[PDB]
């Protein structure tokens, strides 16, 4: 899976409290709207794991702004419970269809605070997702 | 935080199901036409172009018989005017352009927006070019003609409109000794789109990032040898224009007084410069003026203005419509 | 905008409390993943308006389940305010990429209860979104 | 459709300037189908044989 060196935000961020991502992606236009590509999409990988006192949930959500100052949710995941975030767990959010300049990733952390966990958020084209599917299934 | 610019992976944003979209719709580009029309001669000085201009004639005297009259002297000032260089290099990751197999298609499409941003910038600056504040840029038609006090204050014709919503029309005469552009000796004008080729870039980390780059030099300044060849028609209140040359300020006459302000258009070649807005109203007003005379049924809308005097008439988008009123 | 009547849920449902959609979409498999068709997307249109005692917000969200019984959020919008729900406001939620059988649409209403306003949710390919973009803007 | 131009810069001497990026958004817009059936009871159309003339 190719990753853009530049659109990478929150490289391996130790989200312990409900913090926003380290870096904020800044497009060079007022309403980039890159959801229209039907091609770009935010992906969050997990490392090593969302270990916490528990049971807590960690919600990934994209935020817009007119300017790099005040953000608001334009996409969200939902309460991904803990113990669904072992290393190698992609929460894919398709790009919201109506973007503004400056998108970021906030980690809506449900209580209690996480004790361990990094996360990698980046916009790609596209995810590498291939689970094997059953066949007959009488055999196998 | 925010990474600028510097070409992301929205090479994807410019494509269909497929390759780079050939038919991208050129929205933000405007077809103002000075850049084609203006003349270029190499500037004479180092970072400038000097011009010696006669400031005072000797008077002469009637002499009574038997009495030596005074000898006379032509006091004379000379004026030079400065430049600016306008360029960018334009770098892209080699892989992003190569992927989905669109290496040249991207280079081209990224390029066209570049020639266009270049023309837009050269052209907007040529009319509203400062230097007491912007320092870096060459100074353009305003404010060499700003205040009515100027020796060319006679050259600016008050259209009579007031308030903040008021345009101006320009008429210049481009030729070697009346008004022209300059590029330094010997960097040539105009716009040189050189391609730097593939070369390595350097990561913030230390990482080779084998990738592309393109140059766009374009360095000009602007000689106004004598303002006599240029007339400014300041304060054309555009909210107040009405096609029946009735309310507000009429264009056709206001303009013929501009042709009459120029001493003997002999050289080199004259041109009108008006915001697309005015070009429309000047159109409506011409057909409004001849209709009360002799205009045909089918020519009821009127031919779009081309040669006003004849002088070529150039549409210029890159001319601010709401410029602050002059006093 | 073409609509599949079968992928239509909440035909014109009058959202007053934070309730779920009338119909629940049933796919003919355990992991339809029709988020993966890279083409499908939920759209919620609004009529007539977010009338409420206020100030209220309406969070549109898609939910999955294994079976038609217990749902969990797979995409979410954020608290879209009243008076951002004029008659005619397409809120697009891109189809989540990991769908399970039985998708539904829930309306998370911030207090107070919405007093009038219907919403129509449907999976389409794709929305009609062609808003005008600036040109000069110097002229103009 | 092109959304943003690179502007270029006046560059002061000896100073390596920023690269530009031409931002560009795209828009998709949809179709709709307008169609209708036109039914008549065959008994009503058949009389005086104006079945075809009616249709």
């Amino acid at each position: 899976m190719i990753i853009d060196k530049l659109l990478q935000v929150s490289d391996g961020q130790a989200v312990t409290a409900s913090a926003a991502s380290t870096d904020v992606i800044d497009f060079g236009q007022a309403n980039p709207n890159t959801g229209m590509d039907d091609r770009s999409k935010m992906v969050i990988t997990v490392d090593e794991s969302a270990d916490a006192a528990g049971a807590a949930t960690v919600t990934f959500s994209v935020q817009d702004s007119a300017d790099n100052a005040t953000f608001a949710d334009v996409a969200a995941t939902g309460a991904i419970g803990k113990a669904n975030l072992a290393a190698g767990k992609q929460v894919v959010i398709p790009m919201p269809t109506k973007l503004r300049r400056y998108c970021r990733v906030y980690y809506t952390v449900a209580t209690g605070p996480l004790t361990a966990g990094k996360f990698s958020a980046q916009v790609v084209t596209g995810i590498q997702q291939n689970v094997a599917y059953p066949d007959s299934p009488r055999i196998a | 935080s925010t990474t600028n610019p510097t070409l992301a992976d929205v090479a994807a944003r410019m494509t269909p199901d497929g390759k780079i979209d050939p038919q991208i719709v050129e929205m933000l580009n405007e077809t103002n036409e000075i850049l084609d029309d203006m003349t270029v001669i190499e500037a004479n000085g180092f970072t400038e172009h000097k011009t010696t201009v006669r400031s005072g004639l000797p008077t002469g005297t009637w002499r009574k018989l038997n009495y030596g009259v005074q000898p006379e002297k032509s006091r004379t000032v000379q004026v030079k005017d400065s430049m600016g260089m306008l360029e960018t290099y334009a770098e892209v990751d080699k892989a992003l352009a190569d992927l989905n197999g669109n290496s040249a298609a991207w280079r081209l499409s990224e390029d066209r927006a570049f020639i266009e941003g270049m023309n837009q910038t050269q052209a907007t600056t040529l009319f509203y070019g400062d230097s007491s504040i912007d320092a870096e840029k060459f100074m353009g038609l305003t404010p060499r003609f700003n205040s009515l006090s100027a020796e060319n204050g006679q050259n600016i014709i008050d259209a009579g409109g007031t308030g903040s919503d008021n345009a101006s029309i320009w008429l210049t005469v481009w030729g070697p000794n009346t008004l022209h552009t300059i590029y330094p000796k010997g960097s040539q004008a105009g716009l040189q789109s050189r391609d730097l080729g593939e070369d390595t870039l350097i990561d913030a980390a230390g990482g080779r990032y084998q990738g592309y780059r393109t140059h766009y030099k374009w360095d000009i300044g602007l000689t106004l040898r004598d303002w006599r060849y240029v007339v400014r028609i300041a304060n054309v209140d555009v909210s107040e224009l009405t096609k029946n040359a009735s309310a507000g300020a009429d264009l056709i006459d206001l303009m013929t007084q501009a042709v009459e302000l120029i001493p003997n258009v002999g050289m080199g070649r004259p041109a009108f410069y008006m915001p697309r807005k005015i070009r429309s109203f000047l159109r409506r007003q011409i057909t409004n003026k001849v209709a009360a005379s002799t205009l045909t049924m089918e020519e009821i809308a009127g031919k779009k203005v081309v040669a006003f005097d004849g002088i070529p008439c150039r549409r210029t988008d890159a001319l601010l419509l709401t410029e602050a009123r002059v006093v």
